[PDB]
């Protein structure tokens, strides 16, 4: 909860519509979200483009290197904190309580319990009784992989 | 001229050598650039899960 601070939302006709989150000393933002980024020195960098992950990805600059959040691709099932509240993953799922969430919540970071990111979220589809949240993560050996529930509406 | 000239009469053998160098190269390529889209798009949009 104390970490959420190192995600900075995105200003869109002067409306936050998104947030961008630093980790392994490289900023992320959704690609479907415009904006700018809420902060100057964040706001400088030009962003690549990464279509096939649906995030703008670039190189964090110098001075605040140290100062990025830390991920791993271990992900236990179980329940993983995230801004709104705990998320509960099983059968390789990611699902949040119904209704939390929504538009604006995207590029949100998913931590686990030792502040390690898991995924950044892009989008959701409510089922049920719950909500099943489309995001990014990193497969077993690690490499990134956008993971979607079928019918996740960007967010 | 005792003969009819045809398109296909000048072409000396190494020309239809060069010609043939030229579009298998281009082809090739070209071949070679779908074949590296193909195995990055199946290393990446499968394969990665």
């Amino acid at each position: 909860k104390l970490e959420s601070d190192k995600t900075f939302p995105i200003m869109l006709n002067g409306q936050v519509n998104g947030y961008a989150c630093v980790v392994g000393g490289r900023v992320f933002k959704p690609l479907h979200v415009e904006g700018r980024i809420d902060n100057e020195q964040l706001a400088a960098i030009k962003l690549k483009k990464a279509s096939i992950y649906d995030l703008e990805y670039g190189d964090v600059p110098q001075c605040m290197k140290s100062d990025t959040l830390q991920y791993t691709s271990d992900k236990p099932p179980g329940f993983y904190n995230w801004h709104h509240g705990a998320v509960q993953y099983e059968n390789n799922r990611f699902t949040v309580p119904r209704g939390v969430g929504g538009k604006g919540d995207s590029g949100r970071p998913i931590l686990d319990n030792k502040g390690r990111v898991v995924a950044i979220v892009l989008g959701g589809v409510n089922e049920g009784s719950r909500t099943a949240l489309s995001v990014v993560t990193w497969n077993q050996k690690g490499v990134t992989v956008k993971d979607t529930p079928e019918g996740s509406e960007p967010w | 001229a005792q003969h009819t000239e045809s398109f296909t009469s000048a072409i000396s053998a190494t020309a239809w050598s060069w010609i043939k160098v030229l579009v298998g190269g281009t082809s090739a390529f070209i071949v070679l650039g779908l074949i590296a889209t193909a195995v990055v798009a199946l290393v990446l949009f499968f394969h990665r899960h």
